[PDB]
């Protein structure tokens, strides 16, 4: 076929010519037990969905219908945060307390910005590695970003451990190499 | 025994009866409606 | 295999656990035997029945041989079983899980109940269920006509039954039941006649429908079973007439 | 174009092959070589589609689990529609005697499933179905009392009964733990058993509303744990023939602990009479007058009460007349009995 075809030709090109060192940052991306322990957090946090949504809102209201006024009483949400232009609006405050960032995006240019961003903000982002699990812990098909802030006393201090964590296997592991031109070698 | 199996047990089918107080638990029953319903497909 | 980093670090915690949990046990129930009840928490024992947040009602233990069905349950999470529950689920045949055997319960037969607790399940019997295990489920070690003889038979043959149970004259596996049900006479001889007990798997499992079920009934085990690790855990009962239903 | 290869079809209906294997047996489609106006009628089925969207379903049962996402997958359990079988069993069999014609072969299966023990490909919800509708068909028979025929054999217990027009001759295994046959697939006999047990259902339906009485029956629950049988249910308000209906009448029996309790029980229920086992006394005799028994050695010895080999049963409801029971007495040999076959 020709989709299979250049699907395989892709990849070849590019690790043949010489990709700029704002690229290859990704896949220089986080170790197998820190995302699965950053994916059991997460999994903690997953966000409501759409059928959970309703169902509560149908309990509710047919409290209020009985009325049947229960209280009024909920501390809030806590979810974590997804929408791209709301992740990189959850920086620049900042309230992003960690940022899960996709390695594949097909218009990488949406992202680019993001380790760079995250790093003069000082916030602990950390590459993750595809958007479909990103999408998983969403709801979504896929992502892309996965913005974190309000977390739970319970959880805190796994929180802080974790951004250790990832200070260490990260940003001391792969800051020098990021500035490195990565690929070049033809194949 | 000798015989095929569809040639062995209808001719096993009959055996000594000795009393109430034994049945030997059935193991062609189950082959038995098992080649009924291959019969039937 | 390369295992991993924190299964041998769960294990070892949970053998902790347990290890700690028999030993309070062991001295507790030494203490009471001994009859030298000074500082302890309860003199007199409990037992807990769990029927349909669900209804769980107590009762104290009666000095009474009763005739319990015990089923084998998977244990805890990522446990090594201890030896000395090892040897007490060896002389009662428990491993290979998903497997029953008949019991007397006395109270010599009780300490060693809150001992295995967390490894298998208890509860009262009835007479169809007794009867449904027998004339569905069962199988004889047997020395039959020229074998090697680990040989295991159905019960099929009551005239096998009246060869090697004639001498205290029992007959017909019916009668089998009756005993059992009845231990007028002799319980002891059908409970080591009727030496293995295998039960199916309730549920298949591996297929998308089927996960379904292993999480409703992994969240169901975890509404029902207790784990207390207090030496003065009552004796949980739930209903092997329900149970039964399920496994058999 | 008479003849179509089973790929073809099969491709043609888009339907998994196990599937088609289901819809053959399922709607009685008979031959690799089958019919095309077979397959023309077949193209059109709800079920198919009902077939096809589990399959559907299935799918999004797997991205359910991959993505981890356990509420909505029991959101997709709930809310799941359930194929019945029940419109091709009334346009398969509309007239209700045809139902009764081929009823024969729907209750011997269901019979040895409910003999069957649980395993892991049958469910025991499955043998649990296959027992409530097993013992409401003996505790309909108890109720007019109508069999005729007996026999007894090293294969099964063959039973007639003279109900509505056609004896209908159907079989007990004995309640033996049965060592399972590898060789045997149960995806053949569980779609045989689905379509049984829906069939037998609907006429167990017109059976208990034709007979006036409810057709769910109540159970008290201790008699059920007293004993699993028909006399676990109680059976509802909203004569009998001669001689074999009402046969032994006003007639009390003191059947053992030694007796198979099952078929003598069904026996006597066929009769009219009482059941008295001390089998069901231990789990916890003024008018007993007769014990079946197969025992050399009877320890009590009343001379009041009667002492009979169960066979005697056996042949007064095979001929439908009394015997003499000195051939019933123990440990008196028997007369080899041939059924009336």
């Amino acid at each position: 076929p020709e989709y299979v075809r250049v699907q395989r030709q892709k990849k070849i090109l590019s690790i043949r010519l010489k990709v700029p060192p704002t690229i290859a940052q990704f896949q220089y991306t986080l170790d197998r037990n820190t995302a699965a322990e950053t994916f059991k957090l997460f999994n903690k946090y997953r966000p409501e969905t759409a059928a959970e949504k309703k169902e509560r809102l149908t309990k509710e209201a047919a409290a209020v219908a009985e009325g049947k006024s229960k209280q009024d009483a909920s501390p809030k949400p806590y979810a974590v945060k997804y929408g791209l232009n709301h992740v990189v609006a959850l920086i620049e405050n900042k309230k992003a307390k960690l940022v899960l960032i996709a390695n594949d995006v097909d218009p990488i240019e949406l992202v680019v910005f993001l380790p760079a961003l995250c790093k003069k903000m000082g916030v602990p982002y950390a590459i993750v590695k595809g958007k479909a699990r990103l999408g998983t812990l969403v709801n979504q098909k896929t992502s892309a970003v996965a913005a974190l802030t309000e977390v739970r006393a319970e959880d805190e201090a796994a929180l802080a451990k974790l951004v250790s964590t990832i200070d260490a296997n990260f940003a001391d592991k792969y800051d020098e190499v990021k500035k490195h031109w990565g690929g070049g070698i033809l194949g | 025994x000798x015989x095929x199996x569809x040639x062995x047990x209808x001719x096993x089918x009959x055996x000594x009866x000795s009393a109430l107080r034994k049945v030997p638990g059935y193991g062609e029953s189950i082959r038995e409606r098992f080649e009924r319903s291959l019969d039937l497909y | 295999k390369f295992v991993r980093a924190e299964s041998i670090v769960a294990k070892t915690l949970a053998t902790s656990r347990e290890k700690e949990r028999i030993k309070r046990v062991s001295i507790l129930e030494d203490k009471k035997a001994k009859n030298e009840t000074q500082h302890i928490a309860s003199g007199k024992d409990f037992i807990l029945k769990i029927t349909e947040g669900l209804i769980r009602e107590k009762t104290t233990y009666d000095g009474k041989p009763a005739l319990l069905f015990i089923v084998r349950v998977r244990g805890p999470l990522a446990v090594n079983i201890p030896n000395k529950a090892f040897k007490i689920l060896s002389l009662l045949r428990l491993v290979e899980t998903n497997t029953g055997v008949f019991v007397k319960l006395t109270k010599n037969v009780y300490p060693l109940l809150k001992v295995i607790a967390p490894y298998v399940v208890i509860g009262k019997p009835s007479l169809s269920s007794i009867r449904s295990l027998i004339q569905k489920r069962g199988r004889i070690i047997y020395k039959g006509e020229n074998e090697a003889e680990p040989h295991e038979i159905v019960l099929n043959d009551n005239n096998i039954v009246e060869e090697q149970l004639g001498d205290h004259g029992i007959i017909c596996v019916e009668d089998i039941i009756h005993e059992i049900a009845t231990m007028g006479e002799s319980f002891s001889v059908c409970n080591f006649f009727l030496q293995p007990f295998k039960l199916n798997r309730e549920v298949s499992g591996f297929g998308s429908l089927n996960r379904l079920r292993k999480i409703k009934q992994r969240e169901a085990e975890s509404r029902t079973r207790q784990f207390s690790n207090a030496a003065t855990a009552p004796v949980i009962e739930v209903d092997i007439d329900s149970l039964l239903a399920k496994l058999n | 174009r008479n003849f179509i290869t089973r790929s073809q079809a099969v491709r043609k209906l888009q339907v998994s092959l196990a599937d088609f294997r289901r819809l053959c047996i399922f709607k009685g489609i008979y031959p690799t070589f089958y019919y095309a106006k077979d397959i023309q009628y077949l193209m059109h089925e709800p079920v198919l589609a009902k077939f096809r969207e589990h399959k559907t379903f299935a799918r999004k049962l797997t991205r359910a689990l991959g993505r981890g996402e356990v509420s909505s997958a029991k959101r997709l359990e709930e809310n799941r529609d359930s194929y019945t079988l029940d419109h091709i069993i009334k346009e398969r069999y509309p007239s209700f005697p045809d139902a009764i014609r081929d009823i024969d072969d729907a209750l011997n299966m269901l019979f040895l499933f409910s003999n069957l023990p649980s395993t892991n490909q049958v469910s025991s919800k499955i043998i649990n179905d296959a027992q409530k509708i097993c013992n409401q068909w003996l505790a309909y028979v108890a109720k007019e009392r109508l069999v005729r025929k007996v026999f007894v054999s090293i294969k099964g217990v063959y039973y007639q009964a003279n109900i509505k027009g056609e004896e209908v001759r159907w079989l007990v295994p004995f309640k033996f733990p049965e060592n399972i046959p590898s060789d045997v697939d149960f995806r053949i006999m569980l779609t045989f058993l689905e379509f049984y047990s829906t069939l037998l259902h609907f006429v167990l339906y017109k059976l208990y509303t034709d007979s006036g009485l409810i057709y769910p029956p109540k159970l008290d629950l201790k008699k059920d744990k007293i004993i699993s049988g028909l006399s676990s249910y109680i059976l509802e308000s909203r004569k009998y023939d001669s001689p074999v209906a009402s046969l032994f009448s006003a007639f009390v029996f003191y059947v053992s602990r030694e007796v198979p309790i099952d078929i003598l029980e069904f026996l006597i229920l066929s009769c009219g009479g009482n059941v008295i086992s001390e089998a069901a006394m231990d789990q916890i005799m003024s008018k007993v007058t007769h014990q079946i028994v197969d025992r050399p050695v009877l320890k009590n010895k009343v001379a009041g009460r009667t002492y009979i080999q169960p066979q005697w049963i056996f042949d007064c409801i095979n001929k439908g007349e009394l015997v003499p029971a000195n051939k019933y007495l123990p440990g008196e040999a028997l007369p080899p009995h041939l059924s009336p076959w």
